[PDB]
RNA sequence: ACCCCCCCCUCCGGCCCCGCCGCCCGCGCCCCAGCCCCGUGCCCCCUGCCCGAGGCGGCCCCCGCCCGGGAGGACCACCC
RNA sequence: GGCCCCGGGGGCGAAGGCGGCGCGCAGGCCCCGCCGGACCGGCCUCUGGUGCAGAUCUCGGCAGCAGUAGCGCUACUCCGC
RNA sequence: GUGGGCCCCUCCUGGUAAGCAGGACGGGCGAGGCGGGACGAUCCGGACGCCGGGCCAGGGUGCGCCGCCGGGGCCGGAA
RNA sequence: CGCCCGGCCGCUCAAAAGACCUGAACCCGGCCGGCGCCGGCCCGCCGGCCCCGUCUCGAAACACGGACCGAGGAGCCA
């Protein structure tokens, strides 16, 4: 699909991922919790996720998650650790920061995360199987990712 | 460029009468329709409802039509209809439609400002 | 306030509009002057140039008394503009002196569709 | 705007109340004081009744939803007047904020100049063989536990208050000494033509 | 007066004092009697309309977790 | 079916879409900006499968619920990437 | 189109009675906006195009809540 | 064509129209602003306002139908 970022007067690298096989509400929270994060913190927090180390702040779907320790100062009580999309969302910051660090030799050390846009996207349809005859859906529910980087928001 | 003096112009209800519980549901269109419920409260009229349409907020005679620059309006498409409407005037001036290209709209414009009249979207297409 | 300044003035409210249990006329604000306790002592104050001080802009409203209204000395006024609601319980100036404003005291209805049979004249 | 200053002594306590929400409504600022010496018609006995048939009303499912009931004399007269107060809306909810009351009289209303509202007095209004009792002995009957302490309180404040009176007697007779500023006799003399 | 209200006892918004260490705002004190009411039946009446010390009363701000044990425990929290 | 004064409007931008003024008591109409990329009408006479909020309406799409409810047959572990 | 009516005031019939059931002149709701009776299809006033000004019916005039003073008295339900 | 290890940049073309014309509603994600209808005032205050359609003497009813949105949907003819 399109970009949904349009700024025109600033040095940016992007990349994106179209049809994403990963939780949609997870991805979501996991690109906003490391929106406005100098790269080289998001790239740190994003191991410490797979190691149990830190969280993700769950703000917008949480019924049902669960409230922890490790999530004292941010906001809320409630978070997880969701292995598959920190798997994909890496692999995209690194092409952004390859994109950029490329197109104009700036250093990781000047990037951050300023920008971006999980889309829900058009799911793989099975089926199951209930009582008394019965049958119902068993989908899956995709996503579309985008992420920007570039110089510090101000 | 500029008519007559005239009555001064009243409008009797400012806004614009919206059918009965169209900001309820999508599938209603404030397009005004008549209340006919038998237990309607929009056709009770009891108090607090929206107004209802009637014949008694209509405009007085002598300036019903008339635009807020003091002329009545004419719709025109081609230069030889401009001449046909304008012989006798001072009461209207005239309106391009919106299908006519921008090729022959200055044909238009220009013959029009000869004639003495007023044309209302004179600057649309450069 | 720049141009009333200077200017004694006699203190006043303004509690409300004028109303009935089912209604209510915003175009009439009824005004409560200090030392008026008679429906007769209002003679006095009748007919004279008030205003009051819209605090979001600064600058004053004015108008004038029109009528008295029950036994107890509270009167009715009309201004410029129909006030708002937020201006409840404030402050009214009643000035001792005269002051020429023109005709920006006198209300909207009476400065257009009052009715003088005229017209618009195109220059 | 100044803030009005009640003393509550010796006043009839649904008549002030009139008066003080009337006031609210046009932006005045109020404080009441000597709240346990206001006055209710009737014997105490009948008084006292009705005040606990009051507090027999209360949420059957949770006593936490219910209404509540105050025991102070500052927080009855509060309550009453509330009764005269659309405090559900803004207009109402501003009004409310602009009120104060006390039992006694504390410092920081120690030194406002104080009024009062006789056409509210119970000396005034009530017949000579009429019954009546103080707010402040009503309130110790339901549950105040500082009514011994206002007393002490109030001694010896009047105490101190009563030494200041000495010398500020003196010193009215040396303000008022002051008819040798002509420019004041120029004052009253025009004054005088009005009066 | 087995009744009723308060104490004891359980919860407890808010607040106060003390540790480490700035702001702002206001300008006004007799008391007590009403069949002694002690000479009354007043004052105020300009919160800006030209007001803007010291004392006396107010207001604001001020304090980390993760981590591991437990007498604590669904998850959290709690006590160390 | 006709008219639209040298023969009605159109790639110098038709129909439709999205916002915004105006006119009419109203049903509705007209204009402008952006999109779109080939057709469309005002007045007179004629014709009809001619106007939707509802029918446990029909067909299609799809929300909250919700990252929720939920995932018999004794059992796997270490090393070889 | 309608041929299920109902209520009020006066006058009646059956029934211990009923917001029960059945009849009568006139009026109303039905199919009648607005104000008042806290609250109600029918009670008290008043029957309706869109506005500006004036006068005021019925009910009322401590505060909620628009509007009051003076004067003379007194201080649900049966045997 | 190039650069990193699918993405970026950009090429064909009037145009991506890129798996396809136009591309509405319901519903949703990112940035920016704010905290139901009618009326008065520039604007968050005050005043008024029960859920429509239906059968019915009588409906806000604890009477029935109706999550939402689009398109179709019922007095014509002999
Ligand atoms: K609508
Ligand atoms: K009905
Ligand atoms: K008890
Ligand atoms: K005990
Ligand atoms: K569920
Ligand atoms: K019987
Ligand atoms: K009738
Ligand atoms: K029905
Ligand atoms: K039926
Ligand atoms: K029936
Ligand atoms: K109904
Ligand atoms: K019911
Ligand atoms: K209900
Ligand atoms: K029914
Ligand atoms: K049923
Ligand atoms: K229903
Ligand atoms: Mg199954
Ligand atoms: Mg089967
Ligand atoms: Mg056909
Ligand atoms: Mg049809
Ligand atoms: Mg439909
Ligand atoms: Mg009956
Ligand atoms: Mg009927
Ligand atoms: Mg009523
Ligand atoms: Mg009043
Ligand atoms: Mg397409
Ligand atoms: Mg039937
Ligand atoms: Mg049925
Ligand atoms: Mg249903
Ligand atoms: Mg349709």
């Amino acid at each position: 699909v399109k970009y949904a970022f349009k700024s025109d007067n600033l040095l940016v690298g992007k990349s994106r991922r179209d049809g994403v096989k990963a939780s949609f509400k997870n991805t979501y929270s996991t690109c906003r919790a490391i929106k406005g994060m100098g790269v080289k913190r998001a790239f740190a927090y994003l191991d410490n996720v797979l190691n149990h180390k830190e969280i993700v702040p769950f703000f917008k779907f949480y019924k049902g998650v669960g409230r922890h320790s490790q999530a004292r100062g941010s906001g809320t009580d409630k978070g997880r650790w969701p292995e598959k999309s920190v798997v994909v969302v890496k692999d995209i910051l690194k092409q952004a920061v390859s994109n950029a660090k490329h197109a104009h030799k700036k250093e990781e050390d000047e990037l951050y995360v300023i920008s971006y846009c999980v889309n829900r996207a058009r799911g793989r349809r099975r089926r199951t199987f209930r009582a008394h005859g019965r049958i119902s859906k068993y989908e899956s529910q995709p996503c579309h990712v985008e992420l920007i980087v570039g110089p510090k928001p101000l | 460029i500029h008519p007559l003096p005239h009555k001064i112009i009243i409008k009797k209800r400012k806004n614009k009468f919206i059918r009965f519980q169209s900001e309820r549901f999508v599938r209603v269109k404030p397009s005004w329709r008549k209340p006919r419920g038998i237990d309607s409260p929009m056709r009770h009229q009891y108090r607090g409802q929206r107004p209802m349409v009637s014949i008694g907020y209509g405009s007085d005679k002598e300036t019903r039509f008339m635009l807020p620059c003091g002329f009545f309006k004419h719709r025109i498409s081609t230069v030889h209809e401009l001449k046909t409407l304008f012989m006798n005037n001072k009461t209207h001036a005239a309106q391009i439609a919106h299908g006519v290209s921008a090729r022959s709209r200055k044909q238009i414009l220009e013959e029009a400002k000869k004639m003495g009249v007023r044309v209302l979207n004179a600057d649309a297409k450069l | 306030m720049e141009e009333i300044k200077g200017k004694t003035f006699l203190p006043a409210i303004f509690v409300g509009y004028q109303r009935s249990r089912a209604k209510q006329r915003e175009n009439v604000a009824l005004v409560k002057v200090s030392g008026i306790y008679t429906r007769a002592e209002t003679d006095k104050v009748l007919g004279r140039l008030i205003a009051i001080i819209h605090s979001k802009s600064g600058k004053p409203i004015f108008g004038k008394i029109c009528r008295p209204h029950g036994n107890s000395g509270m009167v009715r006024a009309r201004f410029y503009t129909n006030l708002p609601g937020q201006l409840m319980g404030h402050k009214v100036r009643v000035f001792y002196d005269n002051i020429d404003v023109g005709d920006r005291a006198t209300p909207k209805y009476e400065r257009l569709y009052g009715n003088p049979n005229a017209t618009v004249t195109y220059e | 705007m100044s803030r009005i200053v009640i003393d509550c002594k010796g006043h009839i306590l649904g008549r002030l109340s009139a008066i003080v929400a009337k006031e609210l409504l046009h932006g005045h600022e109020v404080a009441l004081v000597r709240c346990e010496k206001a006055i209710i018609s009737g014997a105490f006995r009948d008084v006292k009744a009705h005040y606990l048939k009051k507090m027999h009303k209360r949420t059957n499912f949770n006593h936490l939803r219910g209404p509540f009931h105050f025991r102070a004399p500052a927080e009855i007269v509060r309550r009453t007047i509330r009764g005269m107060i659309p405090y559900k809306t803004v207009r109402g909810s501003d009004a409310m904020s602009r009120l104060r009351v006390y039992d006694g009289i504390p410092p920081c209303c120690a030194r406002y100049k104080r009024v009062v509202c006789p056409s509210a007095m119970a000396y005034l209004c009530l017949r000579p063989e009429r019954r009546r009792c103080e707010v402040g002995r009503v309130a110790h009957e339901i549950g105040w536990q500082h009514a011994a302490d206002v007393e002490r309180y109030e001694k010896r404040r009047l105490e101190e208050c009563d030494k200041w009176y000495q010398d500020k007697i003196q010193i009215d007779k040396k303000i008022a000494e002051a008819a040798e500023k002509d420019a004041e006799l120029q004052r009253i003399n025009a004054e005088l033509a009005k009066y």
